[PDB]
């Protein structure tokens, strides 16, 4: 079983530090546990979120290293995803809530109302299967590196340095896997489905473009859609 | 026009 290398461990310290830096409060213990009059209330506190995503990517080397109309392509691409992973890591079963932001808990219903419609159950589902996972931050930060870094992405120019990155940080990653030993069976291709199901997650983007009025939504809200 | 992102983006 091939475990990290000591520039994967490197590129390690690099994604999981920008990730701590740039991830809301251990600090469950200011969690809150609280129609375009909840949609309102709701993309109102997207903004630092969005920002926190931005800010992650920025404290990435390589993707400083990118030309800003890839950076911005690449950002509107992962924004949602990154967002929704960092909410479904933050389960708990007891109370049945992901915490947005800093710590306001949310519940399945809530979070429906709130206008992201299947969205809220593709989360909150993906939560309850990733509490089996007990995904580390540096797991976590790994997973955003690798839907952050997608070629995939209409519009880009440097596909190649792209498709590089993300095999970097895929190999980095199952190494990680390897050396950390799970007592779930097949975890790489486990993980690899929830990247499946978090950039479906993405790929609902329209499903807002169909929910449009439009100064009634948060400008960093409108830019990434 | 991804004004305020270039902003975020570039400092
Ligand atoms: C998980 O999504 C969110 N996460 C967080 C957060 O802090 N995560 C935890 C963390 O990052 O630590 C938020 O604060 C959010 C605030 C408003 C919000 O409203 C939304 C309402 C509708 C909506 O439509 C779609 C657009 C595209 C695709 C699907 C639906 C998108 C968004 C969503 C938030």
């Amino acid at each position: 079983k091939p475990e990290p290398t000591d520039e994967e461990w490197e590129l390690i310290k690099t994604v999981t530090e920008a990730h701590v830096a740039t991830n809301a409060q251990s600090h469950k213990q200011k969690r809150k546990f609280l129609d375009l009059e909840a949609f309102s209330h709701f993309t109102k506190i997207i903004t630092p979120a969005i920002t926190r995503v931005v800010d992650f990517a920025k404290k990435l080397p390589m993707f400083c290293e990118l030309p800003c109309e890839d950076q911005i392509i690449l950002l509107k691409g992962c924004c949602m995803e990154i967002m929704s992973l960092r909410a479904a890591v933050r389960y708990d079963p007891e109370s049945e809530t992901l915490t947005l932001n800093g710590e306001m808990a949310v519940t399945r219903g809530q979070l429906k109302n709130g206008g992201l419609g299947v969205v809220s159950d593709a989360i909150f589902d993906l939560g309850m299967s990733l509490s089996s996972f007990n995904l580390d931050d540096t797991e976590v930060a790994l997973l955003q590196a690798v839907l952050l870094m997608s070629s995939d992405r209409p519009g880009l120019a440097c596909v190649e340095r792209i498709e590089k990155y993300q095999d970097s940080f895929l190999l980095a990653f199952e190494h990680y896997i390897n050396y950390r030993k799970h007592h779930v069976t097949h975890f790489w291709p486990k993980l690899l489905m929830k990247v499946t199901d978090l950039r479906m997650i993405g790929a609902c983007h329209a499903s807002f473009l169909h929910m449009k009025p439009t100064e009634l939504f948060p400008p960093l809200f409108l830019e990434v859609f | 026009e991804n004004a305020l992102l270039r902003y975020l983006l570039d400092k």
